[PDB]
Parts: structure tokens; sequence; C-alpha cells
């Protein structure tokens, strides 16, 4: 599988972003995706996580009152929406995510690491 | 709309043991005692059990 | 009888309810009486007829005493009657 | 079994017999008991012996008195209930009320030979309350009468 | 909270020597670590994951061990190409609170 | 002798419980097993 991200984004605060990843080369609902930004300077940040077996998802602690995340089981694309956003939140944001072994029978493993990985995008705020 | 939580997930061991229930005081629970019987209709051999 | 028209090859509806609003088991059968759909409790089972494949429910309206029966990739020869067996209410409805 | 009380349990081993053997067999068992040639043997659990284990018998023990505790009161509430038809303090209360042939067109032997309680006891289940209302009725008339003298 | 650091800011090795890495947690990892490589430019590509399993595509090079919340991380025969930033990952959070470390620099 | 099945041990579960789904933790390390007593079977028939 292969992640390809979104164009880049410039914005003011108290507005939002969505940035969508397309995820392909395999079938889609068997692999788990995650949320990673970095804002230049800054180590790798978790924002969140998203099943897509069964339409569940989590978010950094911070994050919760600011982030949904939505996978798109019809055009296999990932969705991760930023709002109330500040001039702190300027990062390149990237999705990654992992294979869950027969998923779709019900075999799936909540696999924690990321294998397959996006570019980055850069939102500016 | 859905309702979706989630709870920790520690292990545990699991192997079922019997259950009996038992008649609360005014009660009384018969018993067919028939070698054969259907699920229905008259029994002809009946004990009584708490 | 509920007679439901469709366009011959898209999907159907049929509808069969308890007053109950509750999930209490139910089957659907032609007019044959060979078994399409029906569950067992909270699961969802499939019959061994023609309409095995191509058919679903709504398991998420079973506790609203709402037991459909939908036929995908509908062809005209599915045009049959189907009854209902939910209680004892054993309603009729036609496909065309 | 348990739970029922020995004013019932006593009684029940009748339920496949007929309404006349159960009536006789009352008699005989009374008959024994107070000329001392029978004893009534007790059915009570033993009380838990060693501390370790002994929640096995406090909760047995406990819950088989209450199931005798709660059938002395059934039993002795219905004993004066039983004063609306004329019939406190006793087991067979003869009334004045007239048996109806349509209530059940049987002789008394019929009834009392060839039936047992529980068969006789649907047989006329939808007369049961016309027929307490009347022996109530009843009893409200002779008191009426006893006290104008 | 959880929180990764690394003990070294950055690693001072020269290649053909055997890097060492360590990461430390806030709270118990039980082996539900992995490592990251970072280059600038580049995704943080996977080379670690579960205690000390190498991804398929890894270089012998990359191996280690670990438990609690003490890990390590080593590049045996360090090659030029492998002087990128290195972080650490925890996922044994449930439901997750995933976190990466601040990282090292090679 | 010895007729085998093939199984399966899964983590997303269709609940009996009511309607709904559950995710559940994966697979112990280690050896499982049981030995069970088949005691009865659920037998349908069509028209
Ligand atoms: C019908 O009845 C029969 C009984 O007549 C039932 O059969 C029993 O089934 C149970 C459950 O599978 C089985 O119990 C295990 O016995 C093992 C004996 O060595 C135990 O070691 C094991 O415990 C481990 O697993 C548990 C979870 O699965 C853990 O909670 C526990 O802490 C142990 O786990 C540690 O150790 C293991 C082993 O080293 C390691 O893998 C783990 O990672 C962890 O470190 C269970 O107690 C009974 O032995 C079976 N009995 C018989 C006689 O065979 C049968 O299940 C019933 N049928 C149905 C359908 O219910
Ligand atoms: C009615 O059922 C009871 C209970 O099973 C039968 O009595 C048992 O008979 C076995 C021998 O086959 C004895 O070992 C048990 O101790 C008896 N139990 C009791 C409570 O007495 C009884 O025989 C059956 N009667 C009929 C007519 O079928
Ligand atoms: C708590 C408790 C209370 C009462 C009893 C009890 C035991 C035996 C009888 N006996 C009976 O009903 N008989 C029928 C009528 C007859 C024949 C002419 O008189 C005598 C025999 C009644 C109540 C038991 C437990
Ligand atoms: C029986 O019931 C009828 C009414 O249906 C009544 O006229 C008759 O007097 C009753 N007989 C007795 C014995 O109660
Ligand atoms: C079946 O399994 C038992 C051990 O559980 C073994 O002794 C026996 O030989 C096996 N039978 C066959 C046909 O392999
Ligand atoms: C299966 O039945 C035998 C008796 O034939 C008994 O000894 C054994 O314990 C039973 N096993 C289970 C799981 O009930």
């Amino acid at each position: 599988v292969q992640l390809l991200e979104s164009g880049a984004e410039v914005k003011k605060p108290g507005s939002s972003v969505k940035v969508s990843c397309k995820a392909s080369g395999d079938t889609f609902i068997r692999y788990s995706f995650t949320w990673v930004r970095q804002a230049p300077g800054q180590g790798l940040e978790w924002m969140g996580r998203i099943i897509t077996i069964l339409d569940v998802a989590h978010y950094a602690p911070h994050l919760q009152g600011r982030v949904t995340i939505t996978a798109d089981k019809s055009t296999s694309t990932v969705y991760l929406e930023l709002r109330n956003l500040r001039s702190d939140d300027t990062a390149v944001y990237f999705c990654a995510g992992v294979y869950e072994g027969e998923a779709d029978e019900g075999e799936y493993d909540n696999n924690g690491f990321l294998k397959h990985w996006g570019q980055g995008t850069l939102v500016t705020v | 709309n859905t309702s979706v939580i989630t709870q920790a997930c520690p292990k545990v061991s699991f192997e079922p043991i019997p259950i009996h229930y038992c008649a609360p005081a005014g009660f009384a629970i018969l018993k067919c005692n028939s070698k054969t019987f259907n699920g229905s209709g008259p029994c002809t051999n009946v004990s009584t059990v708490q | 009888k509920k007679v439901v028209l469709g366009k011959k090859g898209d999907t159907v509806e049929l509808t069969c309810t308890a007053s109950q609003k509750k999930s209490i088991q139910f089957h659907w059968k032609n007019s044959n009486q060979i078994k399409i759909l029906g569950n067992q409790g909270s699961f969802l089972t499939k019959g061994p007829s023609k309409l095995n494949d191509r058919a679903d429910s709504r398991r998420s309206l079973w506790d609203q005493g709402n037991f459909p029966l939908i036929i995908k990739n509908l062809k005209i020869e599915d045009s049959d009657t189907y009854i209902c067996e939910v209680e004892d209410q054993k309603e009729e409805v036609q496909l065309l | 079994a348990v739970g029922l009380g020995a004013f019932i349990l006593g009684f029940l081993g009748a339920a496949g017999s007929t309404m006349g053997a159960a009536s006789m067999a009352l008699t005989v068992q009374a008959r024994l008991l107070l000329s001392g040639i029978v004893q009534q043997q007790n059915n009570l659990l033993r009380a838990p012996e060693a501390q370790q284990h002994m929640l096995q018998l406090t909760v047995w023990g406990i819950k088989q008195l209450q199931a005798r505790v709660l059938a002395v009161e059934r039993y002795l509430r219905d004993q004066q209930l039983l004063g609306i038809w004329g019939c406190s303090g006793k087991i067979i209360c003869c009334t004045n009320v007239p048996w109806n042939d349509s209530w059940s067109n049987k002789t008394i032997n019929e009834i009392w030979d060839n039936m047992t309680w529980m068969q006789w006891e649907k047989e006329i289940d939808n007369y049961t309350q016309h027929i307490y209302t009347l022996l109530e009725v009843s009893q409200i008339q002779q008191e009426k009468n006893e006290q104008e003298l | 909270e959880l929180e990764l650091t690394q003990s070294p800011a950055t690693l001072s090795v020269s290649p053909g020597e055997r890097a060492t890495l360590s990461c430390r947690a806030s709270e118990s990892v039980s082996s539900d670590l992995a490592w990251y490589q970072q280059k600038p430019g580049q995704a943080p590509r996977l080379l670690i994951y579960g205690a000390s399993t190498r991804a398929t595509g890894v270089p012998a090079r990359f191996s280690g061990s670990g438990s609690g919340a003490e890990f390590t991380l080593t590049i045996s025969s360090l090659q030029s190409e492998d002087f990128a930033v290195y972080y650490c990952q925890q996922y044994n959070n449930w439901p997750p609170r995933y976190t990466f470390g601040q990282g090292t620099r090679l | 002798q010895n007729i085998t099945l093939q199984c399966r041990i899964k983590q997303i579960i269709n609940m009996w419980q009511g309607v709904g789904k559950a995710m559940y933790a994966p697979p112990i390390r280690g050896q499982i097993r049981c030995s069970s007593n088949i005691t009865g079977l659920l037998l349908t028939r069509d028209g």
C-alpha cells in the first residue's frame, strides 16, 4: 500500500483544515490508519487513530475537542479534520497505516505500528 | 446513528460452571421424569424439587 | 396482500412487523414455503433457496419490531409472493 | 419439595390420588398421630458446625426457616380470612349454598371417586368466582337472621 | 501522561561503528514499542517493531532488545546513510494514547 | 479416524447479547485447548 497526501493549505486562526489521504494497492478496509503531525523543529506527534472495519476513532488528549478522523470506505480515503485552528498548529501533517490480517473475516489484530507512510502536507495557520 | 464505547481488555480465564435455579419461598419446581418426552404435552412421571 | 412494484432490475424492500417493538424471532418464506431469510435472536441467517444470495435485512431495526427482506440485483423471476412469520401474524406481500 | 411448608407438603403427596382417597388418607394419618402410633420426622438442616464452611448452612438454614415461617403465616391468615364465608378456623366447612347442576352435572360419587383435585378444580374453574360470591352472601344472610332473635 | 525521551540528544558516531540509541518511557511499554528512521524530506520509515522484530526490507544492521520502560536500538556497522533522527514510539495504551518521543540525532 | 475441523480464532464478534458488534483483544501466546462433550445438535429443515 501507498498513501497519497493532499495539497498544502494556508488558514487564519479560528478556521479549520481538512486533509485527505488516499490509500491504494490493497483493500482499504483491512488497513488501520493514524495521523501524525510534525511542526518544524519538533518531533513526531500522534494525533489520532481510526479503525476502518468498525467506524471508530480516538484522539490525543489535547485534540479531543478539535479533531475528527473519517474513513471514507467507498473512496478509500481518510480525512483528518482539525477545527478551532491556531497558529500553534502550523505543521506538516501526514497519514500512516498498517495491515490487519484478514480483518474482513474478523481477524483484526489492532496493530499499533506504522508501515505505510504518506509524504507530508504543509498546513500553515 | 450508533453508540460506541471502549473498555479496558484484561484477558480473563473463562471456564463455564454449572449454575442451578432455585424456587423462592412459596414456590416449587415441577420436573418431568419421563425417559421419552418431546418437549410438550402431558408428562406422566412428575416430581417436585426446589 | 401488500404489493410492491420495482423497476425489475434493481432492489426491493418488503416488510414484516411486530407490535412488541422488540427483536423477536422471525422468518421470510416464498410461496413454496422455502426459507429466504430469518433470524436467530441477534444473528441473521440465510435461507437455502434462489434468494440465498442477493439478500439481507436491517439488523439495527429489529429492536424496533421491523423485520425487512431486502432483495438486491432483482430480476423479474423473483416476482412471487412472500409470507411473514412474525408471532402468528402471517401476513402476505407480493414482489413485482 | 421445600418452600411450600409442612401444611402443604403433608397434603401434596395426594396430588395424584382421588378426592375421596385424599380425605381418607388425611383422616388415617391424623388417627395414627393422635394415638401415638407413628411419629413425624424432621427434615431440617443441621447448622454450620465448622466456621470456615458456615456460609453453606447459614444461607440455606435461614432460607429453610423463611419458607416455614411464611407457610405458617399463610396458613393462619387463610384460617381467619375464611370468616367471611363462615369457615374460619376450619379445614372442612359445609355451607348452605346448594350446588348448581349447571356448574357441574355430576353425582357426588362420580366426583369424589373417579377424579382427583387437580381435575376437579379445572372442570369448575369458570364458576369459582360465582360460587365464592354466593358463599359470602349466604354468610351475610345467616348473620342477619341470627341477630334478629 | 505518556512521553518518551532519548538518553543522547545527539549521538556522536562514525561510519563502521555500532551506534547505540536508548529510549525511556514515563509509562511501562512491555515490548509494545517501535523505532523509526527520519531523514530530511522523508517519511519516518519503520525499521523495528515489537520488542525488536525487523520489518521486511530492514538491513540486518538494525537490532535491539528491552523490557519494562527501557529499550535499546543498535545499528551494527553504521553506514553514512543511517545518520538520521531516530524516533521511539509507544502504543500500548487502550483507548490509544500513543506517542513518539523527542528522538535523537546521528 | 480423527475427523479434523479447521478452526480460526477471531477478534470481531457479532454479539449474541443483542444486535451489535464487538472487538476483543488479539490471541494469547501459548497453547490453548479444550476438550468438550457434544451432547446435542441444533438442526433445521426447509420446505
Ligand atoms: C467443557 O468442559 C471442559 C471441562 O471438563 C472445558 O475444558 C477446560 O477449558 C479451559 C479453558 O480453555 C482449560 O483451562 C486452562 O487450563 C490450562 C492448564 O494448564 C491453564 O494453564 C489455563 O490458564 C492459562 O490461560 C488463561 C486464559 O486462557 C489465563 O488467564 C491463565 O492465567 C493462564 O495463562 C498463562 O499461562 C499460559 C500457559 O503457560 C500462557 O499461555 C499465558 O500466556 C499466560 O502466561 C486455563 O486454566 C481447562 O484445562 C479445560 N479442562 C479440561 C479437563 O480439559 C471446556 O472448555 C468446556 N467447553 C466449553 C465450550 O465451554
Ligand atoms: C419417576 O422418576 C423417578 C426419578 O428418576 C424414578 O425413581 C428413581 O429410580 C431409580 C432406579 O431406576 C433409583 O435409583 C432412584 O433413587 C429413584 N429416585 C427417586 C426420587 O425415587 C421413578 O421410578 C419414576 N417412576 C415412573 C413410574 O416412571
Ligand atoms: C404450620 C402448619 C399448620 C397446620 C398443619 C396441618 C396438619 C394436618 C391437618 N389435618 C387435616 O387436614 N385433616 C382432614 C380433616 C380431618 C378428618 C376429620 O378431620 C382431620 C385430618 C391440618 C393442618 C401443618 C402445618
Ligand atoms: C343455577 O343457575 C340458574 C341461573 O342460570 C338459577 O336460576 C338456579 O336457581 C341456580 N341453581 C342453584 C342450585 O344455584
Ligand atoms: C487420533 O489422536 C490420538 C491422540 O489424541 C492418536 O493416538 C490416534 O492414533 C489418532 N488417530 C489417527 C487415525 O491418527
Ligand atoms: C464427558 O462424559 C464422560 C462420561 O462418559 C465424563 O467422564 C467427562 O467428564 C465428560 N466431559 C465433559 C466436558 O463434560
